[PDB]
């Protein structure tokens, strides 16, 4: 945002161009998938689900 | 000047209406923004009424206004010469200028280029973002509908 | 600045995220709001997060 804040021109810019959603979303992807506290669901009974 | 339901142009965002005007004080001083929201950016926009010439909004375009773009769009042949990437620049400025004329110039010279020779992606997209932005000033200028207006610059590009 | 922090209905109910390997998610929506000091204004949309 504050990188492209400057090299947008002023008078012109819109937050949906100054805002990419981009690393936002691959770091949620990349947290829920492969990183060690996002594992597989151990369901092999209710309990170990549990 | 500015009043509700000013169907009004905001460079660059085109065509756009205002719902009212908030009595809303900054550093004491109670401002009348007008609160205006685009229909193409789908955005709300609020700003002073002083500022307003200043941001370079504008009443849309007068029927004069319309004939002059008309006859510029219908302009002569005069061109820029070699480097391609100099005239990239150049129009790229002239859509940054926000002025219906010379939007005009631009979207006619890359008809006359793509009728030709065929742009690349770059300059088909500047081509179509200029007549989008063209086509909603006309279409909000002749308060007419929209593919009546492309229909109108076909029509006008073809003389 | 940003602000309203908002969800919108699931996009697929679980059982089919389930089976079409759908991740089971939900859209945030976000209010945003840029503001120009020297002259003053705001361009404050509902951008998809």
């Amino acid at each position: 945002v504050r990188e492209r804040m400057t090299t947008q021109d002023v008078e012109a810019i819109t937050p949906q161009t100054l805002i990419n959603i981009r690393p936002v979303v691959a770091a949620i992807k990349e947290f829920f998938g492969t990183s060690q506290l996002s594992q597989f669901m151990d369901q092999n009974n209710p309990l170990s689900g549990l | 000047i500015f009043k509700v339901g000013d169907t009004v142009v905001y460079p660059h965002h085109g065509a756009a209406l205002v719902e009212a005007i908030e009595t809303r004080t900054i550093k004491g001083e109670q401002k009348e923004y007008l609160v205006l929201k685009v229909a193409q950016g789908d955005l709300t926009v609020r700003v002073p009424a002083e500022n307003a010439e200043y941001v370079g909004v504008r009443d849309v375009v007068g029927q004069e206004g319309l004939d002059k773009v008309f006859q510029v769009l219908r302009a002569p042949h005069t061109e820029e010469p070699t480097n391609w990437s100099r005239r990239y620049k150049a129009n790229l400025e002239k859509l940054a200028s926000g002025d219906v004329n010379k939007v005009a110039e631009v979207v006619r010279d890359l008809w006359r280029r793509d009728q030709e020779r065929g742009l690349s992606a770059g300059e088909k997209r500047m081509l179509a973002k200029a007549r989008q932005i063209l086509v909603g000033e006309l279409a909000l200028a002749e308060s007419t509908d929209d593919a009546k207006a492309e229909t109108i610059l076909d029509e006008v590009l073809a003389a | 600045s940003f602000s309203d922090p908002r969800f919108d209905d699931v996009k697929a109910p679980v059982d089919e995220c389930k089976d079409k390997d759908m991740t089971y998610a939900a859209p945030l929506f976000v209010t945003a709001e840029f503001i120009n000091n020297n002259t003053g204004e705001i361009k404050s949309q509902t951008v998809f997060m």
